Formats: C-alpha cells, structure tokens, sequence
RNA sequence: AGAGAAAUCAAG
RNA sequence: UGCU
RNA sequence: GCCUGUUUUUGCU
RNA sequence: GCAAAAACA
C-alpha cells in the first residue's frame, strides 16, 4: 500500500482510484439465503434493549422506547415518539416552500399520477404464480385480478388501483381465471399474507462488500402504495438543502460545494455511514412523520390513510425464507427448514409463517429510501446543531463551523444522539471527523481540493454492449465521452479507453487477424472502409460525439457509390417483418405505409438462440398499439383522450380517413365494405 | 404552473386564497370550477354601464365587508350561508351563476336570488338565456367550450362531472375488516394519535476521541499462501515457434515434444499428460474437439458428484448439526514480493500494440502523444506480456463456452512477435461443460509453460519437463474449474491499464498545468515509503510498478479483496489528512481496523497490502 | 480431485 | 482453428 | 437467478 | 414510452 501513497507530486486522494480492484471478476452468492434472511429478521429484536432479550422483543409490535432505554454504545433499534413529533415539527415549521411543493403535489401531481407507472419496475413477486416475474406481467395480472373480483374497470390513475387493492381487501373469498383454463382460491387470510410477503433472494455481483447480503422484492398489491409516499418523499426532498438522494450526478457534486463553506476558527467535516440501517428503523416512525407532515398542512384523512398504508403493510411484512439452513451430520449436506431441529435462530421459530417469517421492526429492504432520508432529516432540526448536513439514504456528510473544538465535539455528540433518537445508528467504525475541514468522502466521491476523478468506477462499461457495431461503437464512445466530460478521465486516459476499447470492438465482430469474416472479405475483394469491418479508426479524441458514417463521408473515406448501399432503407438484413407507416408533410396524402427496413445494413439483430398466455396477450396488446399508432397519429405527440372503445374510436377514424383520401365515392364505398 | 391554460392569471392568483382546496374533494377541480363561475360572473358584467355605474356588481370572491356595505347601500340583504354571485341594476333582482350536468328538469333552488344555470357544453337555461344578451351567452359559451376542450385533453371530464353534480366520493377510504388486518402489528390506529407531548429529551452520551496514531492492521498465521490464480503470472514463458497459423504451431510441437515428468502433485495426478498430448494431437490434424478417453474422468472430474455423495452416505454417522464453515487462515507469502520485482522486466518487445486513434486537432495530438508515451514506458515490461497471455487465454476459452458439449476441446495459447514467430505460451483444455449459469463452474486442464518451479508456491501443479529443439522447459499441467462469469471478466483484462495510465496523466497534466506549458517528457520524483523511509523515485518506475501491482490486484479479486478495498479508503484519507496536520477524531466505538480485518484472511495480495501499510509510517508530526 | 468461501459447481 |  | 431509489450513456418505437 | 448497459447508496 506504500506504492499508493506518494508524498511530493500528487496525494493520496488522486490515487484513490488505485483502491479499487474492478477488471477483476465480481463476487457471487452460491447456496441458501436463508441463513442471511434469518440475521436479517433477528438482528433488529437484537438492538431493541441495551441487553440482547430477543424473546422480550419478539412480543412488541410498535417499537417505541424511552430516551433512557436508547442505546448509546451500540445499534438502537425503535424511536422516541415525543422526539419523531418533536422533529417532524421543527422540520415542518423550518423549510415551508418544500411543504408548499408538496401541497402542490398533493392537488395537482398525485390525482394525475397512472398505475402503469409502476410496470417500471424490474422482477416483481407475483402473489399468483408465487414466483418473481416482469413488473409488466404482474402489474397487468394483478389488474386482471382486481377487475375479475371486483366486477368494475379501474381507472387509469393509481388513485383508483390502491383504491380497488383496498376494496379486494374487504372481500371474503377472491379468484383468478386467467388462460393456461386454470383457478386459484384467496382467503382473506391467503390475499392478507400475499399482500405483506416479500420474496428474499440474492444480490449477485456485488462489489466492496465481503459477505453476500440479500435482496428482496414486494408483490404489487403493495408497490402502488409505495409508490405514492416515494413521489411526496422525492417532492419534499428535491426543496430541502439537507437532502443529497434525489439529486445526482454533476448537480450532486454542485451542491455539496455550495456547502464546502469554512470561515470560522473551527471548521470540522464529518463523513461517514449509518450502521445496521433498513433494520433498526420502524416503520411507526415513518407513519409518525407523514402523519405529523399532514396534520401541520391541513390534509384531510383520506389522505393520511393512504400514506400510512404501506408503512403498516411492511409492519406486518412476511420475509421468504429461503431454501433452508444447511444441516450436516457427517460430510452429508442437508437443507432443513427452521423450526426442524434447533439452531441459532430457534427464537424466531413462533414467528413461521409457511415458508415465511414475520418480523414487527425494522425495514427489512430499501423500499423506503426517499421517506428514511426524511426520517434522517428530521432529527438534524434541532437548535444545537448549528452545521450544514447532507443525508441520501444511509450515507452522510457533515460540516461544522465551530469556535471551539468542545463546542464541535458536543454538536458531533448531538448528532449522533439525535440520528439515534429516530432509530438510525452511526456507524463508529465508518464515521471519521477532520477537525480543519476540507478532506471528506460522500458516495464514494473523495475532495481535497475538488471532487477529484475516480478512475476504475468507469471501466465496466468499456465493454462492447453487443447489440451491433453501430449501437455498440456509438455508446462506448459517448460513455467515454461522458466520462471524460465529468472528469474521470482525462485527454490520456480518455484517448487510451477509446484505443482499447476499439480494440476489443474490432475482435468482438471477427474484424481481427486471420477470422472467417476476414477471410471472407480479403477472397472476394471487399475493402473494409468501416471500423467493424478492419479499417483504421475515424474517430477521435475531439470526434467521440461524431457519428461514424458521417464522418467518414466527410472525410472522403467511404465514398458515395459504397453510401448508396450502406444506408439502403430496402436492405434484407435489416428489412422488417411488417410495413411501417410514415409521415408525408405537406401532401394530399399525409400518411403512407410501406415495407421498411432499417437504414444501416450493419444495425443487424443477432438471434438469441433460446406464464406463456400473458405473453400472448402481451402481443395481442403490442398488435392493437401498433394499429391505434398508425391510425392515431397525434397519440404519438400526446396523450390519448379519443372518446368510447378501441373498436368505436377506430372504426370512426378509419372512415374519416377514408372520406379525407380524395378519391372517387364509390371506391371509398367499396373500402368502407369491408370494414368490420 | 397548475394553472389551465384558458384561465386566467388574474382569476387564478385571487382564487388561492377563496377556499381551502385542499380538504375538499377534488380541489384542484374544484378551484378550476370556481374559476370558471368567477370567470362567466366577469363575462356577464362585460363592460356594461348604467346611470353611469356599471350594470352589474359582482359579489364572488369579495370581502363580506364590502359586500355587507354595498348590499346595505341597495337595500337587499342576504345570508352568511349562500350569497348571489352578482347583482343585476336592471331588473333588480339578485343572480347566482351555476354549473349542471342537464339543462332539463332544472328548478330554482333558492327563493331570494336568481339562478343563471349554464351546462358544460356552454348552453344556458331559457330564463338564463332570456335574461342575458346574445353577446353574454357567446361569451359564456366559447368560455365554456375552451374549458370543455381542456377537461377532454386531460381526460378529466370524470372529475368534473362529479364536482359539477356536487357529491362525489372521499377519492380514497379504508373499510372495516381491512382496518383490522392492518392494525395487527402496531399499536396505533390508521392515523397513529399519540398522547404522548412532543419533547426532544437529553440523552447522556459519550466523548469523541482523536485518532492520534493510524491504525495498525492484523498480519495472520498459517501457512503461506499458495498461487491461487487461472495462470502463472511472472512465471509464464513461451516457446519461439517459427512462423504460421495456429496448427502448424501445435504440429511443430507435438512432433518434437519430449515430455517427462519432473515433479507429481497429487491434486494433479502425471497420468492426465496424454489428455494434453491427445488434444495436442488433435489439434494438430484440425480436430480441435476430441472424444473422451479413461483419464479425462480424472483430469476433468468426470461424475465425481456421485461417487463423492456415495462415500458420504456410506461414512455418514453421527447427529446432524449446523454447518459452521470455515476458512483457513494463511500468511504472507515470500514469492509475493519476487513476483512484483519479476513483474517490472524489461523485455525486447512492447507487448501492447494499440492502433492508434485518429488525429485532427491538436488536442488529438496530445492526447495521442500521452497514451503513446505511456503504452512505451509500460509496454516493454513483463507484466505487459503476462496481461496479452491472460488476455489471449481467457478469450480463447470464452469463445468455445456458451454450448452443452460432452467432448473435449483444446483452446492453445499462442502470441506472434513482430517478427512473424509464434510464440506458444500454453493450452487450455476445455472438457465436458453442461454449463446452465453464470457461476457454474466448467473443468479446465491448464496446461502452460513455466519458467520456474517452486513447490510452495505450486503445490496443486504437476511440472513436467519439455525437451523441444535442444531447449528445455517447463509444464504446468493444473487441474481446475472455472466460471464464465470469471472467464468473460478476465477476457477484458486490458482495461487494467487506465488506472496507472491515470496517474501518469494526472502528474504529467499537473506539471503541464502549474507552468502552463505542457512537456510530454517530465519524469519527475515520486517520494515514497519504499523500505519505511521516505526515499525519492522516479515517475516511469512508479507506474510500472501500479501497473504491476494493479494486475496482481485484478486477477485476485475476490469478496476479501473487495471488503479490503473497500474499508482501506477511509484510513487512506485519514492519512491523508494526518499527513497534513489534520487532527482525526472517533466516536466512541470507533475502531476502524475491525472491518479491514475481518478481511484478511488467505489472500495474499491483501496480506501484501496491509504490510505494505503497516510498514509505513502510522504517526505524523 | 479441483474451483471456491460462511455454501454451491464438478450431470440427468 | 490467428486481438500483442 | 438478476430488489428499491438517484444519476448517466445508447438504441428502437 | 420501451429496451440494454454503468456508477452510487
């Protein structure tokens, strides 16, 4: 490490890019997680007393604690109710445009907010296959459940879904007929369990962490839910100084130099990290804030239900179980459930439910990364401390201008005692103080002087992407464009990535040595003219942003006749299967549909080589987009809003097309014959 | 903003205040609709005068003060609870400006002002119509109309159908049974109402303390560590064959290889040397791809799974009890140090031929002239050369994964200098992979020319001795199993070369920067902890030895690296800050070498870095 | 065997 | 069956 | 196998 | 809007 640490021409913080072991492979997970689920739900009962008492802990269903029962030398799971109250008002009374933003979200933003917002998602649990599928195909099952059980429509907006997920909640008995044909039963029971189960899984290629942690991911019936807190959370956040999650990027860097600012005698920078965080925070406290938001900003009740909907729902949260704790008895290997026989975790056994656990504290899994920063925020607000603080999710950043080292010392100590009065513990290990600031780290961004660049975050995207050599060189030359652009890399580095990238480029598409596409091209007298293809690189350092066609017409590199045929829109190896409509401005005919193919014959498809209903009817949705397109044009600019059904709306374009086509009546009769 | 389009700004500013939008159903609808009333109250009295005063005196949205005033002045008086919209000088009479969904079946609704009832589509009722002028109603109704377009662009003529009729739904309600489910697990109701008065209370707490020495990481005992890597390293060689493809190499070869075996391991059993001679043969004829014989079941691992889960079952005795896995803890190792000096070698050759970029300006040009003095004071150097092995190897056996074969194929390892002559490095033997994911493993045979043998160092390899045109070398011969994951990460090797490329460029641009002239031949001194005392170096020597130590670092990535790497940064910027008489301080429990090492346990690059760390200073004056 | 690390691959 |  | 949130790059509808 | 990729928490 002595060769990572130079004294004369550059510091340290520059050869933090040194510390990193990326180009080499990403650790994986290999067997059960259920060993991992079950530290998870144990640990939050573990930090509720000062003493370990996990079978006390294990009977409480809100976690609130005396300011005497809060754990100062350890992890503090549960909150102070009076301080939550306390806070929130003094986070309300303090920052009242941000309150003013989310009114305005409350009138205007949420009414208009669709539940197709959620088919954004990735792998979501499906409380009908039991399974982890695509957002989409969850998202448009769970819509089928809900109008199939409720005999109704739901509406576009994502008011209206919650609103039917919560009368599906009222019934007793609840069915799903969906096409193979088959029928599954729900309980209110089987539905509630369903609801608050969160299927645990891995988190593979994981990078900076020595032991493998779990991921897990809700079932839609409460996604939705979530969704509405997240939005209000993101309002308020983006209209705070305190907050670092909502903002990014350059924008990030931007406004943690707007508080960079040391003038006093004694100006510290705290950084460091929250320990034991997603689970040594209730949910209740949560609720409490929201709560707490909503009264001081006169919301009604409607309102202060729907917020406090999902907090409860992960209150009562079902974490999966994995595949079992191995067991063995020899050099056998055995995966047996919790309960079979006794193990670390046999106090949590009463808490089984199927191949679920319960678990009454903590969070469980980031679902709430916008309202925990809140949670955070609300507890800076406070008269003692006097510094400019900056929290995303569990990952802060401090800075006090002080006059004395004891003055800064106590509002460190206030700090942490605030940050634990709402149930989030400062990691000892990973919270460092520079007593003269201008040193600090804030998600994994290192400033001595500036924000200095971070060589290696950047190299995993040098890989060719492999969709085709056009899509391929383009985006590997803009995201070293980028790079370079934000500093990470520069003229050397940026001008080698682009070398090597090339590089791999031109050997990933046989365009290297002696290949069977090199062979091909040297026998029958092809020149390759393009930088797939062999040919020298067009581009450079100055031209990452040009493309490569264009550049090398302008160059005189590729000639006319060769552009003639590159860029033929009547290609076979880009032609598409169906005719494609386009546009005719300024015509008597303003709409033409043809065959079309893509212009490029180098954007090629590479095949593939290797719930079945609902992708047929995802076609069969795809089928009707593609018609409503071709006969919607203004669809394509705009929202839809046409009147009636598909069918209706439609046909009656259709004919108003056809008596707008300027030819004979008779030959628009015969076309309107066989309209069906 | 919120504002619609066809409202006005004037209407919607005054009607912020009017109404507490948000405890009504609908509000921003609701204040749209208002503004609506207001905005036909305001058509209405459009410019009209008589007596010399204007026809028509509007009461909505006005102060009860005035109103009370002015209604006392016309001698009419109304309730607090409804008051007409305007009033009318002509026909003096009070009227009040409505919204219905049906223009039919329409009564008054109160006896002591006048309803002017409109519909959505703009009409008017016919005392409304006949009461009004010609102009007001087209007024009114082209009003209307642009309202109506909006609310059908929006796709909100549900919201406004039921602020219009005048009841609608709380938009949002709980049931009965719902509420119970969800009140379960906590205990507080829906909206949680604690009795509890708001109060921060002062909680006792700890003293933070000062950093004063830098932590000193924990050196494990055991047995050095052995080379846990996919391929030599610094001790990888190659054989000067004469120049042509990829076949007549192997042939010329095979038929002059004179194997013998030198020294057995019993991780690799010598027998598994005619796997490599029959693929070598193979390969030879333009076969890549071989069938089985006996001993690719032990040089592969054929159906071992069975026969290891057979001794299980029949040595299986005891109780069950829970796993407890556990990893063996192993020191420094002394070749460590020895592979970075053999590392930094010069060799003949440049090992990194990059074809340049294109250059057009002059910024091209420097750029240009960068990378290619960075490419010529790292390219003659032996690591350069083990990074173009490892690079060729791991694509060469990347490329022939991805299938379900049950043969075995042969995957050589061979450069060309630029002279013509290849240069054969070793195989790789690819057997029987019934690969599903990306972490399953797929049995190799690596098999690769050493340089020199050593026995802790190589433990699991079995070295034989090749005797090919006078000459005498060395053969690897390990068994292993790798991942495609691994294999398609390491077959991107080359990208090891930015981050001593970076510190290169960052020196050289800040030398270039401070005096404003760039130099593009600067070797400046670097002063390091070399031997625990700060002595001065060169720059050239430097990045050698990042790039070195980088791509040691790189093909010994695994989760202790990664933890290691990850918790070093925070000492690295506190010694940063001690090196610039920065105090550091800590909270109580703050120790932060625990989380460095919990990861050191069996790496040896991780074990080499934590002494290179602890051979440093750790108190700054 | 081996890869590997808190348990998986090395077949069904 | 050929990336310095 | 492949969660949530923010940011970024590219391509296609 | 969708799809792919990357970084951070």
């Amino acid at each position: 490490m002595n060769l990572f640490t130079p004294l004369s021409e550059i510091n340290p913080t520059t050869t933090q890019e040194l510390l990193y072991a990326y180009t080499g492979p990403a650790p994986v997970a290999y067997g059960t997680r259920t060993r991992a689920v079950l530290e998870n739900i144990i640990r939050p009962y573990q930090y509720f007393y000062k003493e370990p008492n996990v079978q006390r802990a294990l009977d409480i269903k809100t976690g609130c604690k005396e300011p005497e029962d809060i754990n100062v030398e350890g992890p503090s799971s549960g909150f102070h109710t009076a301080s939550v109250l306390k806070l929130a008002d003094n986070f309300f009374r303090k920052y009242r445009p941000a309150m003013e933003k989310l009114k305005y979200w409350i009138l205007v933003k949420l009414p208009k907010l669709k539940y197709a917002e959620l088919s954004k998602g990735r792998q979501t649990y499906s409380f009908i296959h039991k399974r982890n599928l695509p957002a989409p195909i969850a998202l448009e099952e769970t819509v089928e459940f809900l109008e199939q059980n409720l005999r109704r429509k739901i509406g576009p907006t994502l008011l209206s879904y919650c609103q039917a997920i919560a009368d599906v909640m009222e019934l007793d008995e609840t069915t799903y007929e969906g096409a193979r044909t088959y029928t599954i039963k729900f309980s209110r029971e089987e539905l509630w369990d369903q609801m608050r189960t969160l299927n645990t899984m891995w988190k593979h290629l994981e990078r900076g962490r020595l032991n493998r942690r779990t991921i897990a991911t809700p079932s839609m019936l409460i996604r939705g839910f979530v969704k509405i807190v997240e939005d209000a959370a993101k309002e308020i956040l983006e209209n705070v100084p305190t907050s670092g999650v909502p903002v990014g990027g350059e924008e990030k860097l931007a406004k943690l130099a707007s508080k960079q600012t040391f003038h006093t005698a004694v100006t510290g920078e705290l950084s460091g990290d929250q320990e034991k965080f997603n689970e040594c925070l209730d949910p209740d406290a949560m609720r409490l804030m929201w709560t707490v938001f909503l009264r001081k900003l006169g919301c009604p009740d409607w309102i202060m239900e729907l917020f406090n909907i999902p907090f409860m729902v992960f209150k009562s949260k079902l974490a999966d179980m994995g595949e079992g704790l191995v067991y063995t008895k020899g050099k056998l290997t055995d995966r047996k459930p919790l309960g079979e026989m006794p193990s670390e975790f046999d106090d949590l056994v009463r808490n089984v439910v199927g191949n679920s656990i319960s678990c009454r504290l903590g969070m469980f899994m980031g679902m709430y990364n916008l309202t925990s920063t809140l949670l955070a925020l609300i507890s800076i607000e406070r008269e003692e401390l006097t510094g400019s603080h900056v929290e995303s999710s569990d990952d802060f950043i401090h800075f006090f201008n002080c006059k004395t080292h004891e003055e800064m010392f106590k509002q460190a100590e206030t700090l942490r005692l605030t940050l634990k009065l709402v149930g989030i513990n400062m990691s000892p290990s990973k919270c460092i103080l520079i007593s003269p600031a201008g040193i600090g780290e804030f998600n994994s961004k290192f400033h001595h002087r500036d924000f200095v660049g971070n060589v290696a975050t950047e190299l995993p995207a040098l890989v060719p992407n492999g969709t085709n050599p056009m899509t391929d060189l383009a985006m590997g030359l803009n995201v070293i464009k980028h790079s370079v652009n934000t500093g990470q890399m520069n003229l050397c580095t940026g001008a080698l990535a682009m070398r090597i990238f090339n590089h791999a480029y031109k050997y990933a598409y046989m365009a290297l040595g002696v290949t069977r596409r090199t062979r091909f091209m040297e026998e029958n007298a092809i020149t390759p003219l393009l930088t797939n293809q062999g040919a020298s690189p067009v581009h450079s350092f100055s031209t990452m942003h040009l493309d490569e066609v264009a550049l090398r017409r302008h160059l005189g590199l590729l000639d006319e006749e060769t552009l003639r045929r590159i860029l033929n829109p009547n290609n076979p190896v880009t032609q598409k299967g169906d005719p494609s409509m386009f546009f005719r401005i300024e015509n008597k005919m303003p709409q033409i549909m043809e065959d079309y193919s893509v212009p490029s014959c180098f954007k090629y498809t590479l095949s593939r080589n290797r719930h079945k209903a609902l992708l047929n009817k995802e076609e069969r949705y795809q089928r009707v987009t593609s018609i409503i397109n071709k006969l919607f044009p203004e669809v394509l600019i705009q929202e839809a809003s046409a009147p009636g059904t598909v069918r209706e709306s439609l046909k009656r374009r259709l004919e108003l097309v056809v008596e707008r086509s300027d030819l004979d009546e008779e030959r628009k009769k015969r076309i309107l014959s066989r309209i069906f | 903003t919120d504002r619609p389009d066809h409202i006005d700004s004037r209407v919607w500013e005054l009607s912020e205040t009017q109404e507490d939008w948000i405890t009504q159903v609908h509000g921003h609808v609701r204040r749209v609709v208002e503004c609506w009333k207001y905005t036909i109250c305001c058509l209405i009295s459009n410019m009209h005068t008589h007596r010399g005063a204007p026809q028509y005196d509007v009461f909505k949205w006005q102060d009860r003060s005035t109103i009370e005033w002015i209604c006392s002045k016309k001698k009419v008086q109304y309730p607090e609870r409804d008051t007409p919209d305007l009033y009318d000088n002509e026909r003096a009479v009070a009227y009040k400006v409505l919204l219905v969904s049906d223009l039919s079946d329409h009564s008054p609704t109160s006896g002591i002002y006048h309803d002017l009832a409109f519909n959505l589509e703009g009409e008017a009722e016919e005392s409304c119509a006949l009461v009004l002028r010609g102009s007001q109603l087209q007024d009114i109704k082209g009003f209307l109309c642009r309202a109506l377009e909006w609310v059908v662009s929006n796709n909100l003529t549900q919201e406004v159908v039921e602020t219009i009729s005048g009841e609608a739904k709380l938009q949002f309600s709980v049931g009965t049974t719902f509420r119970t489910l969800l009140k379960r697990d906590t205990d507080w109701d829906v909206i949680p109402t604690p009795r509890v008065e708001p109060n921060v209370p002062r909680i006792e707490g700890r003293r933070w303390t000062q950093m004063k020495k830098l932590p000193l990481l924990k050196e494990k005992e055991g047995p050095p560590s052995p080379w846990r890597a996919l391929l030599l390293g610094a001790d990888s060689e190659y054989i000067v064959c004469p120049p042509g493809t990829d076949q007549e190499a192997i042939s010329w070869i095979h038929s002059q290889s004179e194997i013998e075996c030198i020294r057995e391991s019993k991780s690799t059993p010598a027998s598994v040397i005619t796997c490599l001679t029959s693929s070598l043969q193979s390969f030879a004829e333009g076969n890549p791809v071989r069938s089985r014989i006996h001993e690719d079941i032990i040089a592969f691992g054929i159906n071992k799974k069975q026969e290891k889960k057979q001794s299980a079952s029949s040595s299986a005795s005891g109780e069950w009890k829970r796993a407890e896995y556990q990893v063996e803890e192993m020191s420094l190792p002394p070749w460590v140090e020895e592979e970075m000096v053999l590392l930094r070698s010069d060799q003949e050759d440049n090992w990194i031929e990059l074809e340049k970029n294109a250059i057009y300006t002059e910024v091209d040009g420097v750029a240009e002239g960068l990378v290619d003095k960075y490419i010529e004071i790292v390219g003659r150097t032996k690591v350069a050369s083990v990074i173009e092995k490892w690079q060729i190897a791991a694509t060469r056996t990347f490329s022939q994964l991805h299938t379900d074969r049950s043969r075995i194929t042969a995957c050589p390892i061979i450069t060309r200098d630029p002279s013509g002559n290849c240069q054969f490095w070793g195989m790789v033997l690819l057997g029987p992979h019934h690969v599903k994911r990306d972490t399953d493993n797929a049995p190799l045979l690596i098999a690769e020319i050493m340089g020199e043998d050593t026995e802790e160092k190589y433990p699991k390899h079995s070295v034989f001795s090749l005797k090919v045109e006078e000459k005498q070398f060395l053969l690897s011969l390990k068994i292993t199993s790798f991942s495609r994951n691994k294999l398609y990460t390491f077959s991107n090797i080359r990208r090891v070369l930015i981050q001593p490329a970076s510190i290169y460029s960052q020196v050289v641009l800040s030398r270039a920067a401070e005096n404003n002239s760039l130099n593009l031949e600067v070797n400046p001194e670097i002063q390091l902890y070399l031997e625990g005392a700060q002595r001065g170096m060169t720059l050239y020597q430097w990045v050698r030895m990042i790039l070195c130590l980088e791509f040691l670092m790189a093909i010994y990535n695994n989760p202790q690296m990664e933890g290691f790497l990850a918790n070093m940064r925070r000492l690295h910027m506190s010694r940063h800050a001690m090196m610039e008489r920065r105090q550091v301080f800590l909270p109580f429990g703050s120790r932060p070498e625990d989380k460095v090492n919990e990861c050191i346990i069996n790496n040896p690059i991780v074990a080499y870095l934590a002494k290179g760390w602890n051979s440093m200073p750790n108190v700054y004056y």
